[PDB]
């Protein structure tokens, strides 16, 4: 359930 | 270009479910969050949830968990929230909005159009049109809207021909659960005995047409 | 959550004067990959809020050149180098940083105009509503500015409260003036045991109270 600003990481 | 289209307006009694639906288009559907925010009047936008739809992975804030259901249809492009019990204070306009990052890149939100929800036990009833009389320079006169179900009504006047210095108020909302509008218009004084002033009401839920002639007292 | 901080709230612009509009976040949001994740929007009346700028300083398409905005990763800035009449309405800052998404307290932007007191107006109810059983007693404040205006309504000379409701045009784009309609509520039995209905004014613009009145039957 992460926010879509941490996906890339 | 990249669009959300979603469902229509929904009246609900308080209670039931709402299920709105947000059709997208111009992009890759799988890449991208779809967000649900909504904005009651008097009150400031508030965030609902998100579905991510590659896996269908759900997040909800606090106050909707419990409530709100969100799912996707892969083949349709189509996001969906459901939000069941509805109180009046759910009573708002919902927006689907597609994410900013894709896992490669961050860009800007899309949002749809907005769907409308009232929560209200009220049953369709078409307004009472009664005349706002210039009293005994400028005048004013007007047309008073009363008792209608649901929004909107559509005033015009002279159809259509007299628009300058009409103001159309926003409807307020009675203790009956029923609206109430005015529309008024200034003129000069001096067209009182000679200029005919009708204002033409519709409100189509009700197949209402009314036409009011407005003349001194 | 992440909390926004607006100022001001309301911003009365003179045409072709600039306007700023400031956010502040209660952390950065700034994250390490660059990227600003702070937005600013316009809403208007029944429609979709406008993304006018994205991720801090992008301009949106379509958006004029005459909105920017700026800040570092803790305060914020949306620049109207001049403002019109079409970009009246309620502007947002939102963080999208982490969920839940959440938004500064939000700016009305209005054309700022030389004060006008309000003409005002009162309207009896009509014979044909009377017959339903029911009296609306209407009061019409007309083109004026600013928005502040009061209506106190008097029955046979006392004060009335709660049995009235109000609403507000939006500022007009010619004259930028406001206009407002209160509505009086009696059941006919009420309305038909008092004579005077008045309807009194307090605005800016007039040098004391203006009271406009009526006696039931002329």
């Amino acid at each position: 359930m992460v926010d879509s600003p941490q996906l890339a990481t | 270009q990249v669009q959300l289209v979603q469902s229509g307006a929904e009246v609900k009694k308080p209670g039931a479910p709402v299920k709105v639906s947000c059709e997208t288009s111009g992009y890759r559907f799988s890449d991208y969050f779809v967000h649900w925010v909504r904005q009651a009047p008097g009150q400031g936008p508030e965030w609902i949830g998100r579905i991510r739809p590659n896996s269908g992975g759900t997040k909800y804030a606090q106050k909707f968990q419990g409530r709100v259901t969100m799912t996707r249809d892969m083949s349709m492009n189509t996001a969906y929230m459901e939000l069941s019990g509805l109180r009046s204070d759910d009573t708002a306009v919902y927006y689907c909005v597609r994410g900013h990052c894709d896992g490669t890149t961050c860009s800007r939100a899309y949002w749809g159009q907005g769907t409308l929800v009232t929560v209200s036990s009220a049953s369709t009833k078409g307004p009472s049109v009664f005349p706002l009389a210039p009293s005994s320079g400028t005048a004013a006169l007007g047309c008073l809207v009363k008792d209608y179900f649901p929004e909107p009504v559509t005033v015009s006047w002279n159809s259509g021909a007299l628009t300058s210095g009409v103001h159309t108020f926003p409807a307020v909302l009675q203790s009956s659960g029923l609206y109430s509008l005015s529309s008024v218009v200034t003129v000069p004084s001096s067209s009182l005995g000679t200029q005919t002033y009708i204002c033409n009401v519709n409100h189509k839920p009700s197949n209402t047409k009314v036409d009011k002639r407005v003349e001194p007292k | 959550d992440v909390v926004m901080t607006q100022s001001p709230l309301s911003l009365p612009v003179t045409p072709g004067e600039p306007a700023s509009i400031s956010c502040r976040s209660s952390q950065s949001l700034l994250h390490r990959s660059g990227h600003k994740y702070l937005h600013w929007y316009l809403q208007r009346p029944g429609q979709s809020p406008q993304v006018l700028i994205y991720l801090g300083s992008n301009r949106a398409s379509g958006v004029p050149d005459r909105f920017s905005g700026s800040g570092s990763g803790t305060d914020f800035t949306l620049k109207i180098s001049r403002v019109e009449a079409e970009d009246v309405g309620l502007y947002y800052c939102m963080q999208t940083l982490q969920t839940p998404w959440t938004f500064g307290q939000g700016t009305k932007v209005e054309i700022k105009r030389t004060v006008a007191a309000p003409s005002v107006f009162i309207f009896p109810p009509s014979d044909e509503q009377l017959k339903s059983g029911t009296a609306s007693v209407v009061c019409l404040l007309n083109n004026f500015y600013p928005r502040e205006a009061k209506v106190q309504w008097k029955v046979d000379n006392a004060l009335q409260s709660g049995n009235s409701q109000e609403s507000v045009t939006e500022q007009d784009s010619k004259d930028s003036t406001y206009s407002l309609s209160s509505t009086l509520t009696l059941s006919k039995a009420d309305y038909e045991k008092h004579k005077v209905y008045a309807c009194e004014v307090t605005h800016q613009g007039l040098s004391s109270p203006v009271t406009k009145s009526f006696n039931r039957g002329e």
